[PDB]
């Protein structure tokens, strides 16, 4: 039960 | 269970049909995709107004119905394209991806949607010339022969001072000189001089920040910028990609986290939840794409452009 989000766009990425 | 009404449209098409009143957004996207012969579905998706009339994109997870669309016979639906390119050139592979992307972009400036100066407005009027009646020839396209065509944008025609037959002479001088070109070089050549207008593949996001003044937030393939309400060519403050870190909502507030540790974080409201919701959405549709580029081309596209150096030679 949360309205709320969150993406981490640094942490994305997998390229390493 | 009852059938339901659909009607996909695309730029140049209308498909209208039934699936299953249980069938989620991919079913139906899929089924677009293959009618249409489209394989970079990866620029593509599905728009619908709701109940609040906001213009969103159907979610492929979810089921059709479930998720707020606005109810009526049959359910309108238009297949657009939702991520443009970085670049054109280089990356809208097959001639169905470049007509779609041409026409939705040309109706877009046309609409006055996505701002063009007149000189660049008649230079896209006349490749869109070019594109639809081919080569200039004096015999058959006789004066007035661009009197039924919509060419230039309601705004450029109102600030500009030049009768109907001026202006058509104009484009005319211009269509003279791309004689030779193919409909796909001209769609692209349009696509090119596009993709650097300042609103072009823009999403913008009626916002408010902290004080409560009214700005505007547009999503793209770069990342976020944040534009004054009166402007929306020149951003104010922008974030690429490579400088943020974090982005976030709760409830009404967004929140973008820099990377640099010493800068604050950019907060600003949007008027629902749902807003926000559509806003992470897009930043991770419009980044995902923007890291995929980054790496080795896929064995599907690989063998695309592979395609489309054969579709593009004359040698027997």
């Amino acid at each position: 039960r949360r309205r709320t989000g969150t993406y981490g766009v640094l942490a994305a990425w997998r390229r390493l | 269970p009852k059938p339901i009404n659909v009607r996909v449209t695309t730029m140049d098409a209308e498909l209208e049909f039934a699936i299953q009143p249980n069938t989620t957004g991919k079913q139906l996207f899929d089924q677009v995709v293959k009618t249409v012969g489209l394989r970079e579905v990866w620029f593509f998706g599905l728009q619908y107004v709701d109940s609040k009339g906001y213009s969103t994109w159907l979610k492929l997870n979810k089921k059709v119905t479930q998720q707020d669309v606005k109810k009526e016979n049959p359910l309108q639906f238009k297949f657009r394209a939702k991520f443009f390119p970085e670049d054109v050139s280089e990356e809208l592979i097959q001639e169905i991806t470049q007509r779609l992307f041409f026409l939705q972009v040309k109706e877009a400036i046309l609409n006055d949607e996505i701002y063009c100066p007149p000189e660049t407005a008649v230079l896209l009027a006349s490749y869109a010339v070019q594109a639809k009646y081919g080569d200039y020839n004096k015999e058959i396209h006789k004066p007035g022969y661009l009197a039924n065509d919509r060419l230039l944008p309601q705004r450029v025609l109102e600030q500009h001072k030049l009768t109907k037959e001026q202006w058509e002479e104009r484009i005319q001088n211009w269509h003279e000189e791309h004689r030779g070109m193919l409909r796909e070089d001209s769609m692209m050549e349009y696509l090119k001089i596009a993709q650097d207008l300042e609103m072009y593949g823009v999403n913008y996001f009626e916002i408010k920040n902290k004080k409560g003044t009214e700005l505007w937030l547009g999503v793209d393939a770069l990342g976020l910028n944040i534009y004054e309400h009166d402007d929306k060519l020149t951003p104010k403050i922008g974030f690429p990609w490579s400088e943020i870190r974090n982005i976030s909502f709760n409830d009404k507030k967004f929140v973008i986290k820099p990377i640099d540790k010493k800068a604050p974080d950019f907060v600003f409201y949007a008027p629902r939840l749902r807003i926000n919701k559509r806003i992470l959405a897009l930043c991770m549709g419009n980044h995902e794409l923007y890291m995929r580029r980054r790496k080795p081309d896929t064995i599907e596209v690989q063998q695309m452009k592979a395609q489309a150096r054969v579709d593009s030679s004359g040698a027997a």
